[PDB]
């Protein structure tokens, strides 16, 4: 609302923690698919084979409040997929 | 298609103008003389143009075959006028209806939307999946004629 | 291989055709 | 060599960690000079740039 | 502009993308300012409209824009012109030209207005006049965030103004085209290449004046903005 | 130097910025009627569009054009909720 912005490494860092936050309580809510939709555009992991090095290239350049936290983001990104994965199995063809 | 005044306080009603799609596929037909009767109906869709996208125009139309049908209800350039017609003032095809294009074109239309320049279409590939279509001058506002992305 | 070797005393001669 | 590839003959004697100080020398020669040479139909702003 | 779509099997929910999330987009399918889709559209708006769409990126404060505001500032310096006479007129780069077409877009509503509107309130069996600000809070502070924004684009690369900061290898392409339209009989080229070349640097100091009064006149929009 | 002269230059080049503004202001607040997009001249004299390749141009090379260029955001599916999946069973 002032029009502050600081040392970049330090701005983006805060900013990237906040909409992780985002992302880890709507995981926590089970509302998953909507953690899906944030972490696509976070860009912390790659979804297609294409972007790993990508991300690889990236992580040598975020800060170590980010590299404290990749563990749990890629389980949390493996949990969604891994429940997409559960809900597509139980989606039965005798309505789908 | 019919058109009512609301009364400029919009509490008053009457019944200004109806036409017929019979008369509507006969003007667009003595307008666009090199295209067939089929694509002018049925008329799947109206759509108001708000005052802030037109003073000319006041309505659009849109058929199964994605042509547009741009309506006229006051005088040119009246702003402060009251309904008094429903005169249709252009017509624009869809996609491929160039003699040179390899775009296909928008037919089945089962639904249209449409909100200032920008118009929406569903239209069914074969029996259970739907193909949108998107069509806008946001890349070319200014431009006359109109051209689209 | 990782060694290099120099030997200017026969190259092929880039800017030309093959004989 | 025979092409005269002076920006790769550098990283060549840098991978395979030998440095004549001469080649070396010669070769950022061949480097400003070239740069020097087909940057000559540019303001001098341009090719200080 | 936002839109939903229904069908069995639930929303379908998108956008209609503006010309600035098209860039957004070319920007990181580039991944970066400068690959020839960033080339190519900066030929479909032309240098100007392209620029303007660029300052939105180059100035925004958003943590996802963090890289895209230096690829979008990378775009904008490389591909928006130069300042060029016209035989003759000065015609300003598409950078300079971007920057007065981001104003007038940022103050689109205001620069012509009065800030005040006269009101009249009936209490009672009395009618009561007094001014109000024609301009609303959040009108002034959503204006401000774009304009300040704008500001430290043109602080932070001031030093930038006046600078040919391009690959050698474009300009001959360019001195190559006027050179077929020209033939003075009995004209020394040496004079003549000597008078373009006055006249080249005739183009960019008056952009550069321009544009450093542009910048006065942004920091001035941002104190009177915020003291109302 | 004197710093009338001076604070008249700036002055002066503080209009001539303005004068510029008012220009791009202007050609912004330009924007036609669709009416003219559509080039109509007379709601008694209808016109026809859509019969050209330049009516509606193609993404192809030599034209104006960025190829693959989007016009839509990627569609964000969101399901029906479970609670109403259950009752299509039941109409």
């Amino acid at each position: 609302a002032q029009g502050i912005s600081a040392n970049k490494f330090v701005d983006s860092t805060f900013y990237l923690l906040l909409d992780l936050i985002t992302f880890f309580d709507e995981y926590h809510s089970g509302h998953i698919d909507r953690a899906f939709d944030i972490i696509e555009r976070l860009k912390l992991v790659p979804l297609n084979q294409e972007s790993v090095e990508e991300r690889v290239a990236a992580f040598r350049n975020f800060s170590d409040e980010i590299r404290h936290n990749l563990s749990e983001v890629l389980l949390a990104t493996m949990n969604i997929l891994f429940t997409q994965f559960k809900r597509l199995k139980g989606t039965s063809p005798s309505s789908s | 298609i019919q058109v009512y005044d609301l009364g400029q306080d919009g509490q008053g009603m009457s019944r200004v103008a109806s036409v017929s799609q019979n008369a509507i596929v006969s003007a667009a037909g003595n307008i666009a003389r090199t295209i067939d009767r089929s694509v002018f109906k049925p008329i799947v869709q109206i759509a108001v143009i708000e005052n802030s996208e037109s003073l000319d125009c006041q309505l659009l139309a849109v058929t199964h075959a994605g042509v547009r049908l741009y309506f006229s209800t006051c005088p040119f350039r009246q702003p402060l006028a009251r309904p008094n017609t429903l005169t249709l003032v252009h017509v624009r095809l869809p996609p491929g209806f160039s003699a040179s294009s390899t775009v296909e074109k928008p037919s089945k239309v089962h639904r249209a939307l449409y909100s200032k320049g920008i118009l929406l279409m569903a239209a069914s590939e074969n029996e259970d999946n739907d193909i949108l279509w998107c069509v806008n001058h946001d890349t070319f506002p200014f431009q006359k004629p109109m051209m689209e992305t | 291989i990782k060694k290099l070797v120099l030997k200017n005393l026969n190259n092929s001669n880039l800017f030309s055709p093959v004989n | 060599d025979p092409f005269k590839l002076a920006e790769c003959k550098l990283a060549i004697i840098h991978c395979a960690g030998y440095s004549d100080p001469i080649l070396v020398q010669t070769l950022w020669q061949d480097i400003i000079e070239k740069e020097l040479s087909d940057s000559v139909t540019l303001s001098s702003s341009d090719r200080m740039h | 502009k936002k839109f939903v779509l229904l069908s069995a099997q639930g929303s379908l929910m998108f956008h209609k993308l503006r010309p600035v999330d098209q860039l957004r987009h070319l920007l990181v399918s580039n991944v970066g300012g400068d690959g020839e889709e960033i080339e190519r559209f900066f030929k479909l708006h032309q240098e100007d409209q392209a620029c303007a769409t660029c300052l939105i990126l180059a100035c925004s404060t958003a943590a996802c824009d963090r890289e895209v505001s230096a690829w979008a500032t990378r775009a904008f310096f490389r591909y928006g012109g130069e300042a060029q006479m016209r035989f003759p007129e000065i015609v300003y780069s598409g950078k300079h030209n971007g920057i007065c077409i981001y104003f007038s877009r940022i103050m689109g509503n205001i620069w012509d207005a009065s800030l005040v509107v006269e009101r009249i309130f009936k209490s009672g069996n009395r009618e009561i006049t007094a001014i109000e600000s024609s301009v609303p809070c959040q009108l002034l502070e959503s204006v401000l965030q774009e304009l300040k924004g704008l500001q430290e684009f043109l602080d932070r690369n001031s030093q930038f103004a006046g600078g040919p900061l391009g690959n050698p290898n474009t300009t001959a392409k360019v001195q190559q085209r006027l050179i077929g339209f020209m033939r003075p009989e009995n004209g020394n080229p040496q004079q003549m290449q000597q008078e373009l070349q006055r006249k080249f640097h005739e183009a960019q100091l008056s952009e550069k004046i321009s544009l450093q009064a542009i910048q006065q006149l942004v920091r001035k929009s941002y104190q009177a903005l915020a003291l109302w | 130097m004197p710093a009338s002269t001076s604070a008249a230059a700036l002055q002066e080049a503080l209009e001539n910025a303005g004068r510029l503004i008012d220009r791009q202001l202007q050609e912004d607040r330009m924007y036609p009627d669709l009416s003219e997009l559509l080039m109509v001249s007379a709601p008694n004299n209808p016109t026809v569009s859509g019969m050209s390749d330049m009516d509606y141009p193609l993404q192809g090379p030599g034209l104006l054009s960025v190829p693959n260029l989007p016009e839509i955001s990627s569609i964000r599916r969101v399901p029906l909720p479970p609670e109403l999946v259950e009752q299509f069973g039941h109409m």
